[PDB]
Parts: structure tokens; C-alpha cells; sequence
RNA sequence: GUUACAGACUUAAGCAGUGGAGCAUGUUAUUUAAUUCGAUAAUCCACGACUAACCUUACCAUAUUUUGAAUAUUAUAAUAAUUAUAAUUAUUAUAUUACAGGCGUUACAUUGUUGUCUUUAGUUCGUGCUGCAAAGUUUUAGAUUAAGUUCAUAAACGAACAAAACUCCAUAUAUAUAAUUUUAAUUAUAUAUAAUUUUAUAUUAUUUAAUAUAAAGAAAGGAAUUAAGACAAAUCAUAAUGAUCCUUAUAAUAUGGGUAAUAGACGUGCUAUAAUAAAAUGAUAAUAAAAUUAUAUAAAAUAUAUUUAAUUAUAUUUAAUUAA
């Protein structure tokens, strides 16, 4: 032989989205469904609709877009991967939202991190893999 | 050119009693001792 | 040992139905993506969108 | 006692055990200085039954010492033992690295369990200046084990208000400060790096504030409110400060949707 | 007398004939560095007159090669060597490595992050 | 069964801290070294040398860490194309001291000293406060 | 649970009392733990360390770092002996080992732990003497490799010959070594 | 659940020159001085006694402890009955010549050169083979010709044969079985309280615990290597090494405890070090090795 | 110009390039007083060099030095001195000798450390056994792995340096610390756990593996480590050392010169040839990490280039910071 999550004093999920560097902090709550990313609108933010896109996209596998409003706040990086640690955020709150529908939320993938991020100089490539010139004869 | 060091040698100015061996001299004199007896050593300084 | 409010189930099985959603298109993305060059995927996305425009 | 040994004589009537190292604090403490004494010899010759060694022998290592103890040997090498199989009990010379810092880690507990409570005692309530009605706060640099140049910088933050300026004296100040006085924070502050002691440059910022506040409270020359106060310093200052002044919605803000306290 | 103009101690450690000249200079210019001070701010401050400068500039070219610190190379200090020279070890290419990866510059050892 | 007297168990025991009544600091103990060990460990007997100092002391707030790196060649001559890089941690540790009197934060300083670790350097800057002119 | 003097000074040291008096004043009556996490300060065991223990503790009169003495009134003359031998009985015996011509005397050794045959024959009443011992070569890939073959027969001048063969790639004494074993496992009575 | 401060040892232990200092620059100079100190301190380690002979006392490299408070370089010494009693002999004077000659002694010049206090502390051996580096500097120094030929099959063998060929998956057994026996005992208690540090973990005390947790005590396998001109006959390198025992810790393959690199290069455990010497035939290295479990 | 596998940027794709231009380089050929010396297939060619005005520097011209950079000896005289100008020791000062020195030659005399086959999976050791022996076996009939990985069978049984694993960065969570003014709590670390993922069904196969499906989780990478041997590979210019060659010159110093010279040739880059692309401009300053700053960074402004202003480049004065 031989800790849960929860709402705060004003009910809303927080969660941290970590992705390329960002730790995008995002409060999202019951009300209807307005955006605010690093205190100002999203179109004004995000210029590219594709990471608009995919900031919704935990809201859109789930039909709860226009049900909770969110206060995104990002730190680091740049603005794809900013949006997309965003996006995870969502997916990390959301963790306290919908219990049993949650299974979808970890399968879509809205909640795996992204290791995808920036390799290092090999001590001898001119970046990481990129060989420089071989000679022979 | 911090100068504060004691030369290997240096010793026996104030350690008397203790006979020391600096091992890289004895070599070297070793070496030179060789050197005079196979005819290999050294022509002598013009004095001028 | 919490349980799953029937608003919650509502909607499990509401959604339970409609599949995950597309987040991509695969001709426009392939066509976008064999457009854009140095990592200029705007510029890429933006040429393809504006063409179908017209 | 400690000086004993500078007294070979006084170790007469002493146990074997005692002139025992006491020969050796003389031979361990007159590198060159030391004075061979009869009184000396006959202590060993005391210390000869125990320890089974012959009274001439003891007095051969007086004085041959170790030619001495070649001839009892009698010219006898030590078969060459250093490679020795292991045996166990060897400690590794890692392993004794271990135990200093267990021992030393005991000298710590001992320090916590000693110095800590036993050398120290009841606190002393500290007097605690008043900033309003004491300000002009100093800063000094120190570094222990280091002679780092920057110990000898002295470092002034008070605030303009603080110093207690009125109106056209407080703005004025500001005016005379400049780039010193951060308009943001409302802080004046400022440093000395020009002399070899900290002392010198404490002083000199104690001349140079005190300057400071006769100049600007004295607009005889120029009151300096026309002047507006340059902020510019401050202005790339906050450029560089990274903070968040957006906060989530008071409407937003929805208590009901919050669960309520669950008694357990 | 003295190989160098001025008698100077002998760089306590490993000593070469270059570092004994790169030494020579430090002694000299770390001593003659506040009167090139002096002499350079004379020469350069046009609130003067021009002769009063011109001796000056004039006796800065007069002053010995060893009154200059743009002489002094960066040399390893165990080897002698001035080319590829750490300043943070005063070593070299090989001998930080070697003293890095023996162990001998404590905190030193191997960027394996 | 003998107990273990407050010191005895205080070591065993996480480091006993105070209250800041008027929040008034008086100096910093930026604690640094290139090994984590000793730092924390130092740290903690400061931590507890104060509470019998009654001096209450901060927790050991643990600053940025510094990644100091060099790469060279990996070879006597020629054969760059290979090299390696090498790097020097430096750990910082803080234990700012609170509300306390301008004398006794001496002893800290002083037997924080007497009894130092390995490779643990300290810098002091002490904030004092007086009037506005003397 | 601070304790009355009296009891106190039934189970401590004596002059290190008044460091108990100032201990039960200033500590409170904190029973939560709160652990810094990891502390690794206070030592694995425990047992109060007022008695200095040999090589756990630092020697009490040497120079150290924190010998908390002074360059002066130290008390380590002589140097010859370790200045801490090993505590408890001494050994580190790794539990399951026994405190620890000539060539021929471990050949017999080995072959009496094994075969059986007795080592006293082997190492006084047997005489191995060489017969061929050339240099062999293999052409592996990693470099034309050479070995010691090596014939060396030994037997006792009495009725009993064994011939042995034997090979190392390292030493030709190596391989007659082990030839020297080969034979002395191979001895035969001659008629 | 925890390496115990004993196991492990110090990243300090790793840098022989152990010092650190806010004025960067002015630590260079520090350990420049350790560096040639160390030179110095050892050309100290030779010894006379009237053209008789030269008792080299092996010392291991300066581990300079420098911190603030004092200065603590270290290092361990080595060398070869009813005689060395009644009178101190050469290594004893050296001890002298170190801290215990008050003024006239070197700790006390010492201080001239780093501005603190200068404690030289020594530390003695009995097993030339118990340090990488003095076992190298032996090979290097007194052996020569009994190799500057061949190994000499006895010197070879004596070489290869000194440790009894310890079972490190045994030892590593026992030693895990340790560990979880004196945890086990201490949950124990800890439940017998969970339901004072007397109960807290009685049982364990300076006794089932402070030894039986070190680690790093039995040299597993050995390797010594003589490479460089060592063939009186052969102008070429002549590498001759001597791999013995293990080198790998399997208590780390199957416990908590998980290998550590010093200067995150070579293991904890793995010990290297080679004394370079000149021979008549020409210089050459010996790099000796220790697995030391 | 061999049957069959497998591996990787090896090839086929795909994208960006080199060869074509100008320039910057390193080199060859050549010149010169010298263009120091070394590497020259793959592993030389932005390589030793992380920076050549002088210095560095090694080289050339011109002058100049001879116990010189030491160590050890032989003597004479100035300097601190434990006492009290009464003994004395060292510093040396002048010299003498063996020498001190050499980037002089030999990496085909060596150390040390690298390069390539090489993340390649190989190479050995003790005992045992087969063959007279070299050798074979271990190091596997058969499957399997990325891997001499792992199972079974097996004259092999174990073991070793490797493999793997631990390791470092990085990721998830959790605890402790930070009086949230060093503020970045979206962080920084110290620690702990975590996965070399697992669970279940259905086809196949043969006692239990693979392929699909779902379901649980965050789950995903990089680095370091490149074995033995061989190429007599590279280094005697990092250092060090043998042997051999010079000591009034192959040793040391100052000034100037050279390494930057150019018919041609090569390699590597940079900048290029314009619209699926280039340039002004964007002050509620769209958005970063890593790194530096007591052999210092140098902010605001202030003056000019210039007319506004901004930008850009210099000059004046140094605020603050010696670093969350």
C-alpha cells in the first residue's frame, strides 16, 4: 500500500491575460456590453479590427457579447499582442463567470497562454536562427 | 599600478627562522646551471 | 459542490448548440497573408479588403 | 595568564597539562623574540612521565627540535602514506564547507537567541518632529565596507509650502527654485556633491535653502509673481511618470451583481 | 640612471615591457593630469588674451608623450593584453573566460538564461 | 518537557515585526549580493536583530535584480564563429526602517555589522528631519 | 508560556538567564506562525544551542570568519591533527563496507573470492613466466587500436601447468595480469 | 520538501573570490589583489630543514571570504609520534607565520592591502585525494618521476585502488531513506499536534539529523588524467587517464534534492581541477576529476 | 554509379538575399623603409581585433640605454629608527657576476582552450563465455524510440563517459515580502507545486500498443551541455613552457612613419535601383523589453545655423541621479 475565485465588493471578475509581455488586467462586469481599453474607447485603441475581433471572440463563443461590460487595462508589448493578452484576461475572468461553461472556454483555447514570444540571440546568428553566409571553395 | 604587493621572494625580513623555497626561481636557476654546463648559456655584457 | 444556476444551464445548452464560431476566414487569410510581406499585415489586410470594395 | 608565557620561570609548580601549551604559547607568539630559558627546559622535563617520552628526548626538541626528533627517529622517513584507501570518517573537504555554514548558521541562531533579545532591551520612544511645523527633511549617503564617492552627497527635500512662504514669498520661491522645486509634488529639493565630507555638503544646502528663503521673502528687488512658474522640467518629468488615471466606471460599479457575504 | 625619465614602482603581478610603459604613463599622467587641467582650461578660455593662451597651448605640445591618458590602452592586468579588453575585469577575452569559468571572478560563471 | 524560551523558538519562528505609528522613516538597508542565500538569511536576522532593537523594520522588499552579461570568444585564436556568453546576477533586498530615534538606529547599523555574511553589501541613507534653518 | 524564573534557571544555562528575562519581556503572545516562507534561518533539528558541539558548531577558540574574537587572543597553536575530527562514534563507514609478486597476490585474491582455489598456492607455491607478449591491433574506425595479447603459464614445479591467455588495450602488464588469472583458472595436472 | 542549508551548497562557495562592493571599480582591485595574493601565499608553502628535504604543504586555491565586517581567506593545507609534541614543526610555524605570531605575523601585513580585518583560517586534510585541485597539485609536484615515465603499475593501481568502489545507488538509497524516514517522523509529531517545539519534532536532534542529511561525503568515482609531455621517449602527448567509479548523483534522479551547476557549469557534486607543472621532457596538465557523490 | 531505414534546413518548396552598381570591410596579388604576425576547403576571409591618429604596436627611419622588469650574491655612504649622539635593521644609493629579455623559429616538441564530423548516438570497463588467434559476444532474433531509448529473446551479468533527466530563461497557479512615494501590485523577487501530460470509448492488431474521437488542464518553447577518436585542424601573438638560436642587439626608450599603399581577383556586409513604396507632419504626445550612469550619464531651458515656432546639429549651465 501506499482556492476558489469569486466576485469583488462591486460584483465584477478581474483577470490577468499574459501573453508576448503584456499582464493586460481587465475588470469586466454584469452591465450592458461598452468596452474600455487602458482608459480610453476601443475603435480609438485597437486600430486594427482584428484584434478587435479577437478581444470579442471570448464574448462571441459564448453569446454574451453586449451582456458584460469591460474595463480592459494593458501594460507592455505592442497593440496585437496587447489585445490578445486582453482577450485571455476575459478568459481568466470569465473563469469566475460561467462555471460549467467554462469547459468551452478552456477548450476554444481562450484560456491557454501564448509561450509564442521572442527568442533570444543565438551567440553567433545575426538574430536567432538565421544563419549568417556559408562559404565553401 | 596599485603598488602594495610582496613579490613572491619578499619573506624573510620578517619571517626569519622559516627557510622558504620560491619554486619558479630554483627552476630558472636550475635552467641557467643546465644551460653552462652544455655550452647553452650566454655571451657576456659589453661592459661599455 | 456548488452547482450551476438555470440561467447558467439555460445557456449551456443554449450554447451547446451553435458551434464555436469562425475567428478566421481561410481564403481571405491565406489570400491576406499571401499578400503581406515584412510583417506589413495591415497594409496586406487593408489591400484585400479595399479591393473587394470596389 | 596570557603573559605567562613571557615568563618561563613562573611556569614552575604548574599541572602537566597547563605548561603543556604553554610552551607552545611561547613558541606560538616570539616568531624571532624568543629567549630559551632553564626554567623552561624544566618545565618539559616535568611534563616527561606523562606522555611516556624520555627527559632527554623532550629536551633534544628544546633544542635540536625537529633535528631532534630525526635523531630519536633516528633518521626514520615516513613511508610515503599520503594516498591512503578510503577509510570513512574523512570529512570532504565539501562537505566541510556544509558544516561552516551549519556552525555558522548556529552562531546566527545563537546571535538570535542572544544579541538579538539579551544585547538589546525596551525601545526608545522616538520624539517624532512634526513635518508641517518641522520640515526640511536631509537624506545622507553611507556605505558600509565601501568608500563609494556618492557617501559624500547630501540630499534637501522640503516642501515650498512647508517652509511656510506667503503668497508672492511662496511663489517666488518657486520662481527662484526652478527646475529644484517640482510644482506637482510641491516639493523643493536638492542636492550637494561638491566637497570630500557629507558634512560640508549638509552645510551648504542648509546655506542654500536659507538663501533661497531670504531672496524670495524680499521682493524688493523683484517680486517675481509677473514671472510664470516654469513647469517644463515637471512637464517632461510627468511625460516620463507612467500612471493610470482612468478607473472603472462608478456606473459600471454594480453591488447587486456582486454576490452578497455567504455566513459558513 | 632609471629606464624611465622618472623612477616608478614595478606593477605589483604579472608585469610586461608594455604594461611597464602603459604604468609609466598612468603614474606620470595621473600627477601631471591637474596641471593639464590647469594649462588646457588657460589656453581655452577666450576671456583671455590670446598670448597668455598661445604660451599655453604651446607648452601642452612641449609636455612628455607619458603627461597623456589617449596613450594609456586599456591592458589585462594578468596577461598583458590589450586587445578585446573587459574593463569590468580589467581581463581579456580569454582570460575572463578562463578565470569566469574556473571560478575565480566570484558571481561570475555562465549566461546559460 | 523543557520549551523552547521565546529566543530559542523565536529563531525557528518567521521574524517578529512592529507598527509604524506616525510613518515616519528614518533609513534604508539595501542589501545586496550576487547570491540569493546569504541575502535572505542576512535579511532575516536584521528583520529579527530589530525587533529586539525595537526598531520596526520593513520586510526585506526585494528590489529588481541587476543581469549584468559579457559574450566572448570561446576559443585561444581565430574559431569565432563560435562563443559564449556569461552573466552576473546582482540581488538586491530593502528593509527600510520606520518610526524609530536618531541614536539607537546606529546600534542596527553597527551590530548588523560586527556580525555581516559573505559577499552582502550595505548602504545606509538616513532621512533626518530638523527645523528650517539653524 | 514564559516560564518563572525559578524553572527557568532549573533548565537553562546560568549567566545566560538575563537573555531570558529580556526574551519573555519584549515577545508577546503571538501563537500564529506567520513564517516568512522558506526561512531556512533557523537550523533542521533543534534542542536550544546553548552547548557548543564540535564540527557543528565552529571550533570554540579558532580563526574564522565571525570568530567574534580578535587577531591576537586566539588559542589554536600547533596544527598537525584535523581540528575537527568526525563526531558521534567517528566512522562514515558507508553502511555496508568494512574498513579496507604482489600483482600475483591480488590475481589469487580475486580467484579465491571467486573460483575457490586457495590464495596462499597462488602467491607462493606458483610461478607464472611470460611466453608470448606481442601487440595485437584492431582496425576500428576510430583509429587503428592496438591490445596486449599476452601467454603467461603458471604452475607449480610440483605436477600442475594451466597456460593463460590475456588482453587490454591500456598496459601489456595489464593483460598479464589478467593472463596470470586466465592460467591460474585454467590449471591442469600434467601426468 | 526543502534543500536543508547544510545540502546545498552557497553560489558564494562557487566564486573562489567571495566579496561584494557599490563601488564596482574598486572591487576589481579587490579581487586583483586576492588573485596575486593567492600567488604569493602559496610560493609561501615551501619548506627547509638543512638541505634534508622539502615538505610542500599542498594548499587548496585562496576561498577569499571577504564581508565588510572582516576578511576570512581560506584555505585547506596538507602534508606527510612521540617527537612533533614537545616541539611545533614547519607547518605549525606556517600556522604562526599566518595569525598566531601577533604583530610580526602576515594576517597582520595583510590588512595593509584590503583595509579590514585579515583572519587567515587553514583548514588541515588527511587524504591527499579529498581535494580536486591539491589532489592535481600532489600528482603534479611530488609524483613526477614515478610517471614522468609510465604509471608505474603499483602507483597506478594505488591510484586506482583507494575508495572501496562505493555503491552510489546504495548509498543514494539509504540517504533518500533517510531523508523521508526523519520528514516522516516529523509529520508524525506535526499531526500528533494538528490532532510547543519540544513536540513540535522531538526525536530529531544533533543526532539523527545533522549528519545523515549531508550529502556530498563519499568520493563515488575518480578520474585522473596526466596529459601533457610525459613520455621520456615520445616527444608527443602522452594522456593517460584514470577514470574510477561513477559520476552521477542518483539521489537526484529519484528525490527532491536536484543537481545544482557551480557557476552553472559543472555540478555541485562533480569537483575538477588540473596542476599545470613543467617536466623535464616538457610541461603538462593532470587533470583530476571527483564525482564525491 | 549498394538493399533498406532514420535524422537536419540536407534537398524539393516558400520568403529574403549573394553573384550584377557604388560604398565599408577582411583578404590575395603587388608596391614600399616598413605595409608587423597569425587563420587560407568544408572549420580562412566584419577571422585573431570589443574600435590602429600618437599610444595600442608587434613593424620602418632616426637618434638614444646596457645589470636593464627581476632573484641571488661583494663591498662603501644618505635616509626611519627600540632604547636613551654610545649598539644596532631595513630602505636603498654607487657598482659585480650568473644573467634579466626576445611578438626569433619550431601548434610536426608541448600545456590550455577551441573548430568539424556533433543532439550526432555512439564509445569503452571488470568479470564471464565462443574461436588456436586477430577478434566476436555484452553493444541484442523481433518490435520500439528522437536517443545502445525501452520491452522480450538471448553467453553474457553488471558498470562507465554520453542519451535522457536534473539545470537556466520562460509559462500556470499558490504562499511570504512591499505601510502602494524607489509605485511598475498588469510588478519585482524568494519559495512551493506542476507535465517527459493524463483519463475514456471505438476500430485494428497481438497479452496490451498505434490511429480517431471526445474531456481535464495554461501547456506550449528556447538555452546550456557537442562524448571517444580522428583531421600531426587552429593557437609558441592570451598566457605559459621545452629545445634551439642574440646579448653593443632579434633586448629598452623618444619622435615621425606604417598597419589606411592599389592594376586585377575573391568573401562578407551596407546603401541602392519609387507606387503589393518612399518623404515631410501627428503636444491631451498610440504602444516595449533588455540595458546602462563615481575611467559618468549628462534634463529642462539658452544662443546660433534659421523667422516665427517645431525638428535637426553644435555651443553656454549642470538640475537630478550613483539606480525599481
Amino acid at each position: 500500500y501506499k482556492k476558489i475565485k469569486t466576485l469583488d465588493e462591486f460584483g465584477r471578475s478581474i483577470a490577468v491575460g499574459k501573453r508576448k509581455s503584456s499582464t493586460a488586467k481587465v475588470f469586466v462586469v454584469r452591465g450592458t456590453g461598452e468596452i474600455l481599453v487602458n482608459g480610453r474607447q476601443l475603435n480609438d485603441y485597437f486600430l486594427k479590427m482584428k484584434d478587435r475581433e479577437s478581444i470579442m471572440y471570448p464574448l462571441q463563443v459564448i453569446e454574451s457579447v453586449g451582456k458584460y461590460n469591460i474595463f480592459a487595462t494593458t501594460s507592455g508589448g505592442g497593440p496585437t499582442g496587447q489585445a490578445e493578452s486582453i482577450m485571455h484576461a476575459i478568459a481568466k475572468a470569465l473563469v469566475v463567470f460561467n462555471p460549467l461553461l467554462k469547459s468551452r472556454l478552456h477548450k476554444a483555447g481562450v484560456l491557454t497562454r501564448d509561450y509564442r514570444h521572442v527568442e533570444r540571440k543565438k551567440p553567433g546568428k545575426k538574430k536567432a536562427r538565421k544563419m549568417p553566409t556559408w562559404v565553401k571553395r | 599600478g596599485n603598488p602594495d604587493i610582496l613579490k613572491f621572494r619578499h619573506l624573510k625580513t620578517l619571517y626569519p627562522d622559516i627557510e622558504f623555497v620560491d619554486l619558479e626561481e630554483q627552476y630558472r636557476l636550475s635552467m641557467v646551471e643546465a644551460k653552462k654546463r652544455r655550452g647553452k648559456g650566454a655571451p657576456k655584457k659589453m661592459k661599455k | 459542490k456548488i452547482k450551476p444556476t438555470a440561467e447558467q444551464l439555460a445557456q449551456w445548452e443554449a450554447l451547446k448548440s451553435v458551434p464555436i464560431p469562425p475567428r478566421k476566414n481561410a481564403t481571405l487569410d491565406h489570400i491576406t497573408n499571401m499578400i503581406m510581406r515584412h510583417g506589413k499585415k495591415e497594409k496586406a489586410q487593408t489591400i484585400l479588403s479595399r479591393a473587394l470594395y470596389l | 595568564s596570557a603573559d605567562l608565557y613571557m615568563h618561563p620561570e613562573k611556569w614552575k609548580g604548574l599541572p602537566p597539562q597547563r605548561i603543556l601549551e604553554l610552551y607552545w604559547e611561547r613558541m606560538a607568539r616570539l616568531g624571532s623574540e624568543y629567549k630559551p630559558n632553564k626554567d623552561e627546559l624544566n618545565a618539559l622535563l616535568t611534563t616527561s612521565e606523562y606522555s611516556n617520552v624520555p627527559v632527554n628526548d623532550i629536551k633534544k626538541l628544546y633544542h635540536r627540535g625537529e633535528q631532534g626528533a630525526i635523531d630519536i627517529k633516528g633518521g626514520n622517513v615516513n613511508r610515503d602514506n599520503s594516498l591512503r584507501p578510503f577509510m570513512f570518517d574523512e570529512l570532504p573537504s565539501q562537505a566541510q564547507e556544509l558544516v561552516a555554514q551549519h556552525r555558522e548558521q548556529r552562531f546566527y541562531n545563537r546571535l538570535a537567541a542572544y544579541e538579538l533579545p539579551l544585547l538589546a532591551q525596551y525601545r526608545q520612544e522616538y520624539k517624532r518632529p512634526s513635518p508641517e511645523s518641522h520640515p526640511v527633511t536631509y537624506r545622507y549617503t553611507s556605505y558600509v565596507g565601501e568608500e563609494h564617492p556618492n557617501s559624500r552627497k547630501v540630499v534637501l527635500s522640503v516642501k515650498t509650502k512647508e517652509l511656510g512662504l506667503e503668497e508672492k514669498s511662496l511663489h517666488k520661491f518657486r520662481i527662484l527654485a526652478r527646475s529644484r522645486y517640482d510644482h506637482t509634488t510641491d516639493i523643493f529639493k536638492m542636492s550637494s556633491d561638491k566637497f570630500e565630507h557629507a558634512s560640508q555638503n549638509a552645510r551648504y544646502l542648509h546655506d542654500i535653502l536659507q538663501r533661497l528663503l531670504a531672496e524670495s521673502k524680499d521682493l524688493t528687488e523683484d517680486d517675481f509673481s509677473d514671472v510664470p512658474l516654469d513647469t517644463r522640467h515637471t512637464i517632461a518629468k510627468s511625460l516620463r511618470k507612467k500612471k493610470r488615471d482612468y478607473e472603472f466606471p462608478e456606473h459600471w460599479k454594480r453591488p447587486e451583481d456582486a454576490p452578497k457575504k455567504k455566513f459558513d | 640612471n632609471f629606464r624611465f625619465p622618472i623612477k616608478t614602482k614595478l606593477p605589483p603581478g604579472f608585469i610586461n615591457a608594455r604594461i611597464l610603459r602603459d604604468n609609466f604613463k598612468r603614474q606620470q599622467f595621473k600627477e601631471n593630469e591637474i596641471l593639464v587641467k590647469s594649462l588646457k582650461f588657460i589656453a581655452r578660455n577666450m576671456n583671455l588674451p590670446t598670448k597668455l593662451r598661445l604660451e599655453a597651448q604651446l607648452k601642452l605640445n612641449a609636455l612628455p608623450n607619458y603627461m597623456r591618458s589617449t596613450q594609456i590602452k586599456n591592458r589585462c592586468v594578468d596577461s598583458g593584453h590589450a586587445r578585446f579588453v573587459l574593463s569590468d575585469f580589467r581581463l581579456c577575452r580569454y582570460q575572463f573566460r578562463e578565470n569566469a569559468l574556473k571560478g575565480n571572478l566570484p558571481g561570475v560563471k555562465k549566461g546559460i538564461w | 518537557t523543557r520549551p523552547y524560551p521565546v529566543n530559542v523558538e523565536a529563531v525557528y519562528y518567521a521574524p517578529l515585526k512592529l507598527p509604524i505609528k506616525y510613518g515616519d522613516l528614518v533609513a534604508d538597508i539595501q542589501l545586496r549580493s550576487y547570491d540569493n542565500e546569504n541575502l535572505d538569511f542576512y535579511s532575516d536576522f536584521i528583520l529579527r536583530t530589530g525587533y529586539y532593537l525595537g526598531i520596526p523594520l520593513t520586510g526585506p522588499k526585494p528590489l529588481p535584480t541587476r543581469r549584468e552579461r559579457w559574450t566572448v570568444i570561446k576559443s585561444p585564436f581565430v574559431h569565432a564563429k563560435s562563443k559564449e556568453n556569461f552573466e552576473r546576477h546582482t540581488h538586491k533586498r530593502l528593509i527600510r526602517a520606520w518610526d524609530t530615534n536618531p541614536e539607537v538606529l546606529q546600534m542596527l547599523i553597527a551590530y548588523i555589522t560586527k556580525h555581516s555574511m559573505a559577499g552582502v553589501g550595505m548602504k545606509c541613507n538616513f532621512f533626518q528631519r530638523s527645523e528650517i534653518s539653524l | 508560556q514564559h516560564y518563572d524564573e525559578s524553572l527557568l534557571s532549573r533548565y537553562y544555562p546560568e549567566s545566560l538567564l538575563k537573555s531570558i528575562k529580556l526574551a519573555q519581556q519584549t515577545i508577546p503572545e503571538d501563537t500564529k506562525f506567520r513564517v516568512s516562507r522558506n526561512v531556512e534561518f533557523a537550523p533542521p533539528y533543534l534542542d536550544d544551542f546553548t552547548k557548543i558541539h564540535p564540527f557543528w558548531d565552529y571550533k570554540p577558540g579558532m580563526p574564522h570568519l565571525h570568530a567574534q574574537e580578535e587577531n591576537n587572543n586566539f588559542s589554536i597553536f600547533r596544527w598537525d591533527q584535523v581540528q575537527q575530527p568526525l563526531p558521534g562514534e567517528g566512522n562514515i563507514l558507508p553502511p555496508g563496507v568494512s574498513l579496507p609478486k604482489s600483482k600475483s597476490a591480488d590475481v589469487a585474491a580475486g580467484l579465491h573470492k571467486q573460483t575457490g582455489v586457495d590464495p596462499d598456492y597462488i602467491t607462493r607455491k606458483l610461478t607464472m613466466k611470460p611466453l608470448v607478449m606481442k601487440r595485437v591491433s584492431n582496425q576500428t574506425g576510430k583509429g587503428k587500436i592496438a591490445s596486449f595479447y599476452a601467454l603467461v603459464v603458471v604452475g607449480d614445479k610440483n605436477g600442475m601447468v594451466g597456460l593463460g591467455e590475456g588482453k587490454s588495450r591500456e598496459e601489456m602488464s595489464k593483460a598479464i595480469f589478467k593472463a596470470h588469472w586466465d592460467a591460474v583458472r585454467n590449471l591442469k595436472e600434467i601426468p | 520538501n526543502i534543500n536543508n542549508k547544510l545540502q546545498h551548497l552557497n553560489n558564494m562557495n562557487n566564486w573562489n573570490t567571495q566579496i561584494y562592493n557599490y563601488n564596482k571599480n574598486m572591487e576589481i582591485m579587490n579581487t586583483m589583489n586576492d588573485k596575486l595574493i593567492n600567488k604569493l601565499l602559496y610560493k609561501m608553502m615551501t619548506l627547509k630543514l638543512n638541505n634534508m628535504n622539502i615538505n610542500k604543504i599542498i594548499m587548496s586555491k585562496t576561498i577569499n571570504q571577504h564581508s565588510l565586517n572582516k576578511l576570512n581567506i581560506k584555505f585547506y593545507y596538507y602534508n606527510n609520534n612521540n617527537n612533533n609534541n614537545y616541539y611545533m614543526n614547519m607547518m605549525n610555524k606556517l600556522m604562526n607565520i599566518m595569525n598566531n605570531n601577533m604583530n610580526n605575523n602576515l594576517c597582520n601585513i595583510l590588512s595593509y592591502y584590503y583595509k579590514k580585518k585579515v583572519t587567515i583560517e587553514p583548514i588541515k586534510l588527511s587524504y591527499i585525494y579529498l581535494n580536486s585541485d591539491i589532489f592535481s597539485k600532489y600528482i603534479s609536484l611530488n609524483d613526477m618521476d614515478k610517471y614522468n615515465n609510465g604509471i608505474l603499475t603499483n602507483y597506478q593501481r594505488m591510484l586506482n585502488n583507494i575508495m572501496p568502489k562505493l555503491n552510489d545507488h546504495n548509498i543514494s538509497m539509504n540517504y533518500i531513506n533517510n531523508i523521508n524516514n526523519i520528514n516522516n517522523n516529523k509529520y508524525n509529531n506535526m499531526i500528533n499536534l494538528l490532532n510547543n517545539i519540544n513536540n513540535i519534532y522531538n526525536n530529531m536532534t544533533i543526532d539523527n539529523i545533522p549528519m545523515d542529511i549531508l550529502m556530498y561525503k563519499y568520493l563515488v568515482g575518480w578520474s585522473i588524467k596526466f596529459k601533457g609531455r610525459l613520455s621520456n621517449n615520445n616527444g608527443r602527448t602522452s594522456t593517460t587517464n584514470l577514470l574510477n567509479g561513477t559520476f552521477n548523483n542518483k539521489k537526484y534522479l529519484w528525490s527532491n534534492i536536484n543537481n545544482n551547476y557551480k557557476l552553472n557549469y559543472i555540478p555541485s557534486n562533480h569537483n575538477l581541477y588540473n596542476n599545470s607543472n613543467i617536466n623535464k621532457n616538457g610541461k603538462y596538465n593532470i587533470k583530476v576529476k571527483l564525482n564525491f557523490i
